């Protein structure tokens, strides 16, 4: 377990994991995760904009 | 007294004995008081 | 235009200040110099709700299916 | 952690299953702990000096 | 002081042959000129220098209850209702009180009707009976015709008439703002107890709820004498409620014993299926559902009474015996009980709607016994949960019978939790 | 289900009363006119009992004929075990099987009634004549076991009688208060 | 002149006869947690967690219900009443589904604040979870009925307020679903109030869907224009 590169994950199937609940917007020490929210036109509610900047966030 | 049901009357009893019965007992029935309102809702 | 992030050139925007009362936070507002723009309190009135007005007989206030 | 799942976020394997451990793992984040107000000071020996934190 | 055997003048009679004028030769309808014509300070005197228990599946005496309903100045006309519906599963006691002998709960309503101050009087009737349903209504038609219900009421300007309304399959009948509100017209669910009783709003008006077995014990204290209702029992519990003895039984039979009668007795007199209380294993019930399971050790020294049987941690309340046998399952058969308080909970307060759905689920883990020692000790903590915080008393009904297999029993789950966990792993 | 509506023909065609009309009227006039929402119950229990498996329109129409509004008149229908509203049948069999009962062998007379007639549990029969269902309490709790059929419900009956009471009832409808003993005391 | 002396944790309240356990308490500053009460609709007491014990009683009494009359010591903090507020909490969640990351409302969820602070911390459930079909009310408001607490708040909405009637309760225990049996397009006025009157991520803007969260977006408070009341 280490931390150093930001990479998000997926299910086995295909498909985007992230929700875009932002969650871990709110819990960024450095405020550095930008995220907007919407639905993806087929009922699942998943992700637009998501910036992840490397010139903040303390890892 | 005598060992036999007399309950044989319920037996013969269709569809319609409680409707029926319910416009029978419209004569000698005291009306009911309103005093309220003609529609609430 | 450096990314999707809506920045602003405003510094003073960001901050939200605590008050206990009306005249305090007026007192303050003058000893800053910006001037202010005071709104009054909106008090929740007191409705009488009571639960025998759902079961009324000559009020139309009877609830419908519970 | 601590026993209370009021502060310590719980478990991954004990969040993913019941209803009231997810919302302590939804209101521990975003929100803080909501603590009690007033003022406190610690200082625990450091080897430069003291971490006199009000 | 000890309880008489069966009692040879008895309050019910009615089970071989009546119909109309059979009621007339039986000894019903005799001073009915008399009682109608006392004032209500007589009518509802009467009932309270007698002491009469509520015969229902409550508790409360009757006597302090009939007294809220009197009515001094009222806007609103006043009711009376009459539960003649079917309460928990053992309870036989609508069946027998209305199919053989309909004018003996017919003359409580005219014998109410002055007492209460009441203008129109309702016999509710649940769902499932049809042919009872047949010959309550045919008794009121011959009841109507004669000239003693309606317009003038054996010689008194109080005119009440009873009017006959079927139910539809619930057991959600059973409160006293349950009963109400079904006849209201909107969903069977009962309204708060706290703020509005019985006596504050019921169909728009100030009413009384009662049982059918409660309401034939008026005429028989107001034409018959107060004493000989009062003196039979004991000194707490008054008035002979008919115990219907059900279950693992070779002979079961409803019958009409006094009040604070042995358990070990009343089996006896009504010939039970293996022992009153030797042979098979003591699971006896001393209520109809609502009542926890009695052990074998308590059983035979404890009385069938209103008021004794709670402080032996059991209160009877629904008037009822269900045996068990030492061939059947004891968790299996209290466990389809709460199965059926799942499917007649009516679905307001969320400590009931989803909390007996959810004691359901782990019950049904405990019959095949895939459940931690742990758990029968968690499980009782969640019935006090649910006992104490609910509209109706259905909460209270579905949390008694449950605390019943923790209290006593114990090793009986054990063994039963041990023996499938081995098995399986 | 108990909230699903399906468009598969109970929307449309409606059903009313032509001469039990006269009979709706009396059983609205024994309760007051002052909250005459109350004959919603006893109404939908004749239009029920008049055609067996209630439609959506005939809940419609029960509405407009009592001046109620359809959502107050579909919960209450829906509320209440009694009414039938998905299955349809000649003769729907319920039988009890609650404690009282199946401590003094009720599956022994569920377990009959389900290989001589060919319903499973809760499916209706091909020939659609009968409709088993798990009631929870018949009210008689004084026989041992207990069966319900149309209007009139079997008390105490064996295993061979209650098959015997189903087979006869393909040809001629039996009364049967208690086929086994008398009605008050063995 | 028509006021009754209380007290509330021993302290003297003096109240308008008529009014609620609840109504004598937000005078002095106590909040019970609730979830049927509204300041605007009218009073049930279905989900029973507004339990408060008052001494020299057998049975707690919810907020919504009792009137208070002369001589009542409403103890808010004693040991049976947080042990009621814990109960029924667990109850609440036992039979609600883990949506919170795809649930439309955020920190604004009523039973997310009180199950942190009144609730346990942990729930002794195992084996259950009801699930329910959701029903498409309309194309202004998203429903999704399983996470829906049976509360009774919306259905008493539309009825004595909206005054359209077509929200009501079908079927008993576990299987009680709230809405049109009909499967009817309700679409009235004030129909985008019935997301804000529902407590829980159960009734939800379609339109608005899933932008940002109740914490994430800055208020900002103004006259709405286009219309005759402001
Ligand atoms: C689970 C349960 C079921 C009940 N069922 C009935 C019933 O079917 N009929 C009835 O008259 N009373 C029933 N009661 C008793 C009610 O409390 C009733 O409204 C009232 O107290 C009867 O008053 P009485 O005993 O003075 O007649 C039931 C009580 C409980 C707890
Ligand atoms: S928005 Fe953040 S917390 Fe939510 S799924 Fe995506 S990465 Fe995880
Ligand atoms: S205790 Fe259960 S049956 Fe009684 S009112 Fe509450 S939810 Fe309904
Ligand atoms: S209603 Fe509240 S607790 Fe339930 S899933 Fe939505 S945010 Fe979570
Ligand atoms: S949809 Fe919302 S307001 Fe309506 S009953 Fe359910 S939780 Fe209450
Ligand atoms: S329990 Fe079977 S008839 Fe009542
Ligand atoms: S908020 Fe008072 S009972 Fe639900």
């Amino acid at each position: 377990r280490f931390r150093g590169e930001h990479a998000l994950r997926r299910y086995p199937s295909g498909e985007e994991r992230c929700i875009a609940c932002k969650l871990c917007e709110a819990v960024c020490p450095a405020q550095a995760i930008t995220i907007e929210a919407e639905p993806r036109a087929d009922g699942s509610r998943r992700t637009t904009r998501y910036d992840i900047d490397m010139t903040k966030c303390i890892y | 007294d005598n060992t036999t049901y007399k309950n044989l009357q319920h037996h013969d009893y269709s569809t319609y004995t409680f409707l029926d019965l319910n416009l029978d007992l419209s004569k000698f029935r005291m009306p009911q008081p309103s005093s309220g309102r003609e529609s609430p809702r | 235009p450096l990314m999707g992030w809506a920045s602003t050139a405003d510094p003073l925007s960001n901050l939200v200040l605590t008050f206990s009362t009306k005249e305090d936070a007026v007192a303050f507002a003058e000893k800053n110099g910006w001037s202010y723009d005071v709104e009054e309190r909106k008090v929740p009135k007191p409705k009488s709700k009571s639960y025998g007005a759902n079961f009324s007989w000559n009020k139309r206030t009877r609830v419908s299916t519970k | 952690k601590v026993d209370d799942a009021k502060v310590s976020p719980p478990k991954r394997a004990e969040m993913k299953t019941s209803m009231e451990s997810l919302i302590h793992h939804f209101k521990l984040y975003t929100e803080g702990y909501q603590v009690p107000p007033g003022a406190t000071y610690t200082a625990i020996e450091a080897p430069k000096g003291e971490f006199g934190v009000y | 002081s000890l309880k008489d055997e069966d009692r040879i003048f008895t309050n019910l009679y009615g089970r071989h042959d009546w119909r109309l004028k059979g009621a007339q030769s039986r000894g019903d309808w005799y001073k009915t000129k008399e009682i109608l014509l006392k004032g209500p300070d007589w009518i509802l005197g009467e009932v309270k220098t007698s002491g009469l228990r509520g015969r229902g599946g409550a508790g409360f005496p009757t006597g302090l209850k009939w007294s809220f309903m009197n009515k001094p100045s009222d806007g609103r006309p006043k009711y009376l209702v009459v539960n003649a519906d079917e309460g928990e599963p053992g309870t036989c006691k609508d069946r027998e009180i209305i199919r053989h002998d309909p004018h003996k709960l017919v003359e409580g309503c005219l014998v109410g009707g002055r007492a209460m101050g009441a203008r129109a009087a309702y016999i509710y009737i649940r769902g499932e009976f049809y042919n009872e349903a047949s010959n309550l209504q045919v008794a009121i038609r011959e009841a109507y015709e004669a000239g003693l219900i309606g317009k003038n009421a054996c010689g008194s300007g109080y005119d009440f008439d009873v009017f006959v309304v079927r139910g539809a399959g619930a057991y959600i009948c059973g409160e006293e703002t349950a009963l109400i509100e079904s006849i209201e017209g909107k969903q069977g669910k009962p309204r708060l107890k706290p703020p509005f009783p019985a006596d504050v709003g019921v169909f728009g008006c100030p009413t009384t709820v009662a049982n059918v077995e409660t309401v034939a014990v008026s005429p028989t204290i107001c034409r018959r004498g107060g004493a000989w209702f009062a003196s039979f029992g004991r000194e707490r519990n008054s008035g002979t409620k008919l115990f219907n003895i059900s279950g693992h039984v070779n002979n079961p039979c409803t019958v009409e014993e006094e009040m604070s009668v042995p358990l070990k007795e009343l089996i006896e007199k009504h010939a039970g299926g293996v022992t009153g209380g030797w042979d098979n294993l003591l699971a006896v019930i001393p209520g109809g559902s609502s009542t926890p399971l009695i052990p074998k050790s308590v059983c035979e020294t404890v009385l069938m009474d209103f008021d004794a049987l709670i402080q032996a941690q059991t209160g009877l309340g629904t008037a009822a015996v269900i045996v068990m046998d030492r061939s059947t399952d004891i968790v299996k058969a209290i466990a389809r009980l709460i199965e059926f308080y799942k499917h007649e909970s009516c679905g307001q307060c969320t400590p009931c709607r989803e909390g007996v759905d959810w004691m359901n689920k782990v019950m049904a883990r405990f019959v095949r016994g895939d459940a931690r020692p742990a758990e029968i000790d968690s499980l009782w903590e969640i019935s006090k949960q649910i006992e104490g915080h609910t509209i109706c008393a259905l909460g209270d009904g579905a949390a008694w019978p449950v605390q019943g297999l923790i209290r006593h029993f114990r090793p009986e789950l054990e063994e039963r939790m041990q023996q499938f966990a081995q098995q399986h792993q | 289900v108990h909230r699903d509506t399906p468009e598969n023909n109970p929307e449309t065609p409606f059903d009313f009363t032509p001469e039990n009309y006269k009979r709706i009227e009396a059983i609205v006039k024994n309760y007051p006119e002052g909250h005459k929402a109350a004959a919603v119950l006893p109404v939908l229990d004749l239009a029920q009992r008049q055609n067996g498996w209630l439609p959506i329109s005939a809940m419609n129409k029960v509405a407009e004929i009592l001046q109620v509004p359809p959502m107050r008149v579909y919960e209450v229908a829906t509320f209440y075990t009694m009414y039938n509203r998905k299955p349809v049948g000649k003769y729907h069999i319920q039988v009890c099987t609650t404690t009282p009962c199946m401590l003094r062998n009720s599956d022994s007379i569920l377990e009959a009634i389900q290989k001589k007639l060919g319903i499973k549990v809760g499916e209706t029969t091909p020939d659609k004549l009968f409709t088993l269902i798990e009631v929870e309490c018949l009210g008689a709790c004084v026989n041992a076991p207990m069966v319900q059929i149309n209007d009139n419900y079997y008390e105490d009956l064996t295993p061979k009688d209650i098959e015997e009471i189903i087979d006869e009832l393909k040809a001629g409808k039996i009364p049967k208060p208690g086929p086994r003993s008398g009605r008050f005391s063995c | 002149s028509n006021l009754i002396e209380v007290f509330v944790d021993g302290q003297s309240v003096m109240v308008e006869p008529g009014t609620t356990v609840l109504q004598a308490c937000e005078k002095v500053g106590m909040q019970i947690p609730r979830f049927c009460y509204h300041e605007r609709l009218s009073v049930a007491g279905n989900c029973r967690m507004c339990l408060v014990e008052i001494e020299k009683a057998p049975k707690v009494v919810a907020a919504c219900a009792m009137p208070v009359m002369k001589g009542w010591n409403i103890l808010t903090n004693s040991e049976k009443t947080k042990k009621a507020r814990e109960g029924v909490m667990e109850f609440l969640l036992a039979n609600h589904p883990l949506d919170c990351p795809i649930c439309d409302q955020g920190g604004e969820c009523d039973l997310q604040d009180q199950s942190m602070m009144f609730g346990s911390d942990r729930s002794r459930f195992l084996e259950g979870k009801r699930a329910v079909e959701d029903k498409n009310i309309g194309p202004l408001v998203k429903t999704i009925m399983t996470r829906c607490i049976q509360c009774t708040r919306c259905i008493r909405f539309a009825s004595e307020i909206a005054g359209v009637d077509d929200l009501g309760t079908t079927g008993r225990g576990n299987d009680m679903q709230v809405g049109t049996y009909i499967e009817k397009m309700f679409m009235s006025e004030l129909s985008g109030n019935i997301i804000d009157i529902c407590p829980v991520g159960a009734l939800t803007s379609k339109p608005y869907a899933f932008t940002a969260r109740p914490w994430e977006t800055r208020k900002t408070e103004s006259i709405d224009v286009m219309d005759a009341v402001g």
